[PDB]
RNA sequence: ACAACUCUCUCUAAGGAACUCGGCAAAAUAGCCCCGUAACUUCGGGAGAAGGGGUGCCCCCUCACAAAGGGGGUCGAAGU
RNA sequence: UCACAUCGACGGGAAGGUUUGGCACCUCGAUGUCGGCUCUUCGCCACCUGGGGCUGUAGUAUGUUCCAAGGGUUGGGCUGU
RNA sequence: AUUGAGAGGACCUUUCCCUAGUACGAGAGGACCGGGAAGGACGCACCUCUGGUGUACCAGUUAUCGUGCCCACGGUAAACGCUGGGUAGCCAAGUGCGGAGCGGAUAACUGCUGAAAGCAUCUAAGUAGUAAGCCCACCCCAAGAUGAGUGCUCUCCUAU
RNA sequence: GAAGGUCACGGCGAGACGAGCCGUUAUAGGUGUCAAGUGGAAGUGCAGUGAUGUAUGCAGCUGAGGCAUCCUAACAGACCCACAGACUUGAAC
């Protein structure tokens, strides 16, 4: 094994292990996601979360996604580790037709979006 | 990241409409207060007929912030607003209802806040 | 000086996000190895004035070495290597030369390791960046912006004090970051996973040796 | 700002001689290249 | 402080850097050998090699890709016709840097660049 | 060549005058069309007060409204 | 109750050289005057932090004073201050 | 390859919890000693995460000019025309780490044994506790330490 | 021409210049590829009077990062340096 390639290989294991826990679908920008996680508050109560994916920072094991939603009244923007053990169910509900890699503009547009 | 002279929305129905921060409390020589921390604020406006009048120095506790607090999970959480809740003294807020959404980190020191919350 | 165990040479290989079955996201440094950590020389109270063990690292074609170093390593009966580093211990025996140091067997996880190594070189840099000075005003007509302001006092001292903080070369120097968790020892790959950060970019040598707390050393 | 006295002599010699030694170094290097100019170089 | 930053500036702004590399690349392609400085030469290897590489896949798209570059139509039509015959074997590295004597009126170091 | 430092500039997470002798400096506003315009007044003013809405590109109604006016479409986060 | 826990009248004796002076010794062929910014350093006659004696010290919280200068000693409103 | 004379940096502080509602106190209140807690300021290092920048790169779009013309590109709109993204690097608002000793001698103080002075007395002999202060220890430098230390190893042929 | 050192030659997460460190048959560049960024090219087909959409296509363009491969340049070569170590005493085969 080449010493330069170790950090590649070490990612190659770490992703592909986690994906065999649960297969993650092909999410990307402008997709309505619902996502539930086994919250460790000493209770497996199953708090779901929902909203648009406004971003996708691809970066191996800590690949992650920025979900925006207008929660009760206010705007909220939770980013998730895509290959967490804590995360249980990812589901792609619907697909809006955006054409930009990140949608940070959507932060300051309207509440009627989301 | 709320500091001296920051304007802060109110997330409960104690009567006050908007606050302005003038000091952090707890952990002295702190530059700014992130979610969980208690601040001191002057009320800059209120609904007319409520008990809490304008121009009064009172304590609040910061619950919504524009500057991502982080879990150990790895999940981070922005909001779109900087907003605090008007604490009474030790325990509960003055109003018997809280709005918006609020985090789990608050429930250790402020049990009564996450009791009254809509969407935790 | 007197180190709490025998250390081991090593090489930095970037940073990983390492998970655990709780879901705690931990930042970690991948540390790789290259032929050996082979013991070279043993020093004693007897002949040399102190107790110590010299340990090479990193294999070479033996033309890139010089005659004297070729001799010094060929006396020990050892692969051609750079980077002979010492480890002054109180313990002296069972470190006889041409003996490989099993990093796997000599640490055993959850240890808290002390890592040294030469840092990133930031060249000749100003008072602000170097010594965490403050800068003066930007407007209100201040022709001072980034500077030292006054240096000294007046006619009484009548000179600039020794070790007065000034602009100079920041970086490219050894710093022991001490007490760092060992998160995982990959048996397969010979790669140590250490919590947090470590001096220098990917490539640097690292002197990896155990915690040096004051209940471990010399009262 | 301004000099208090003159360096005058001997010190200015010491200062100039290093500068002439810069010239010396250049001369050595230029001498070395002349042998390189003779034979090969592909 | 220029750590892991790799870009040949050529003493200029981005206005004139691309203007230099473009024109030098054109003239080099035209004549086949040019005399310039070491830095002006050594920087030029990314763009000559890129354009010869671009001349391998002679297609509508790639000719316009190259034609935005050269600012001389009749040189870029010399390539595409020429290149795949007289460079089909060669796999990268189409450029040689010979090096010859400083320039008189400024001790500026000097070199030759020409197609391999 | 791409050190500090100075100048001429470009951007900046959260906050938004907390700077400072003083918002000095920077930022923001901005063209046109339409709606709307207070105290006071020497009745001429104040007044572009303040404050709002519309503007790109395409296709149409008209024996006469300088891409008019109005109607309908289409693109971008954003149309002087 | 008791001068001496804590204050200490009438009076007496010291040190320090931070104030306001007195003198006119260097500098009038020039040593730039306040406050602010930047960056120091040092002294102890100790504001807090370490360790003590006494207390009109039950504890808490003090008061007083001994040792100690290693470290620290905020952000604004007003005023050139 | 190190030894360390020497010289620097760093030894800071906060409430909370247990001890314990215990000792004390009529109640009201509420410890000493020690052990845990998460911070503040401060320093050292890093870029995995969050980002700023990123005139290198990618995308939209105004004006006009050039590429013969449409298509599609290029130039200019100081030293990005104007925006919207951004890898590496560098950065913090981001991430790690740090402050530890049942080591030594002391300062105020508390003592033991003990006369001078048959008694007493911390002292004149001797000796024990005993501080963020002082010295070792931590971390960086260091034999120009002319006092130039110590170790391992290599080399001493000729016009070369 | 000793050991070695200095230059030159290709460089650098080292660097104001010197210095430091790596390389001189995997050092930089190129090429191939793959993480990554950006967001669906050009051309053509079809739809619409048209602005435009739409399929071919996680495209196309980048790729300062990793890895592979001597295709290019590391050619040519230069300079410095050697008495086995003055002098005195005392232990030792």
């Amino acid at each position: 094994v080449k010493l330069g390639d170790i950090m590649g290989i070490l990612n190659k294991k770490a992703v592909h292990a986690a994906e065999e826990l649960r297969p993650v679908p092909g999410i990307r920008t402008g997709d309505i996601v619902q996502i539930r996680l086994e919250v460790p508050e000493n209770k497996r109560r199953l708090s779901v979360y929902k909203g648009i994916v406004i971003s996708r920072q691809n970066a191996g094991i800590h690949t992650t996604i920025r979900i925006r939603r207008i929660i009760a009244g206010v705007g909220v923007e939770i980013v998730f580790p895509l290959y967490s053990p804590n995360i249980k169910e990812i589901k792609v509900v619907s697909h809006r037709k955006v054409r930009k890699a990140r949608l940070y503009y959507l932060r300051d547009k309207l509440p009627r979006l989301s | 990241m709320i500091q001296p002279q920051t304007h802060l929305n109110v997330a409960d129905n104690s009567g006050a409409r908007e606050l302005m921060c003038i000091r952090i409390i707890g952990a002295s020589n702190r530059r700014y207060a992130r979610i969980g921390d208690v601040i001191v604020a002057v009320i800059k406006e209120a609904i007319p007929n409520t008990p809490l009048e304008r121009s009064e120095v009172i304590r609040a506790v910061v619950v919504r912030t524009c500057k991502e607090l982080k879990r150990d999970n790895g999940m981070i959480i922005r909001y779109d607003d900087n907003a605090a809740v008007i604490i009474d003294q030790e325990g509960n807020p003055k109003g018997t209802r809280i709005f918006g959404a609020i985090a789990r980190e608050l429930r250790q020191k402020f049990a009564k806040i996450v009791s009254l919350a809509p969407e935790v | 000086s007197v180190d709490a165990g025998i250390g081991v040479m090593g090489t930095k290989l970037g940073m990983m996000s390492f998970f655990e079955e709780d879901g705690t996201v931990v930042p970690v440094t991948v540390i790789g190895f290259k032929e050996g950590n082979i013991v070279t020389q043993v020093k004693t109270e007897s002949t040399d004035g102190y107790n110590a063990v010299q340990v090479g690292y990193e294999r070479l074609r033996d033309r890139k070495l010089t005659m004297p170093e070729r001799g010094h390593l060929n006396k020990a009966g050892v692969i051609p290597m750079r980077h002979l580093q010492e480890f002054r211990l109180v313990s002296v025996d069972d470190f006889t030369p041409s003996q490989k140091l099993l990093f796997e067997e000599l640490f055993k996880e959850g240890d808290m390791v002390d890592i040294s190594g030469t840092t990133i070189g930031k060249g000749f840099q100003g008072g602000i960046k170097r010594h965490n000075f403050k800068r003066g005003l930007m407007t209100h007509g201040s022709k001072s912006h980034r500077a030292l302001g006054s240096i000294g006092a007046g006619t009484t001292p009548g000179h600039v004090y020794k070790g007065k903080k000034m602009p100079g070369r920041m970086g490219g120097t050894k710093t022991k970051i001490r007490k760092l968790k060992i998160m995982k020892i990959d048996t397969d790959l010979r790669v140590v996973m250490i919590k947090g950060a470590v001096p220098g970019k990917p490539g640097n040598l690292l002197r990896l040796a155990p915690a040096k707390i004051v209940g471990k050393n010399i009262p | 700002a301004v000099p208090k006295k003159r360096t005058s002599i001997y010190k200015k010699r010491i200062r100039k001689n290093i500068w002439k030694k810069k010239g010396y170094w250049a001369a050595l290097k230029a001498f070395s290249l002349a042998k390189s100019l003779s034979t090969g170089n592909s | 402080m220029k750590h892991g930053r790799k870009i040949h500036r050529l003493s200029r702004p981005a206005d004139q850097r691309r203007a230099l590399l473009r024109g030098l690349t054109t003239q080099l392609l035209k004549h086949g050998r040019i005399k310039t400085t070491r830095a002006k030469a050594s920087a030029m290897r990314k763009y000559v090699d890129k354009m010869i590489t671009l001349a391998k896949e002679g297609s509508l798209h790639k000719r316009r890709q190259a034609l935005g570059f050269i600012y001389e139509k009749q040189i870029v039509h010399a390539l595409f016709a020429e290149v795949p015959e007289r460079y089909g074997d060669r796999n990268g590295g189409y450029t040689r840097i010979i090096r010859t004597l400083p320039r008189r009126g400024d001790n500026a170091p000097m070199a030759y660049i020409e197609l391999v």
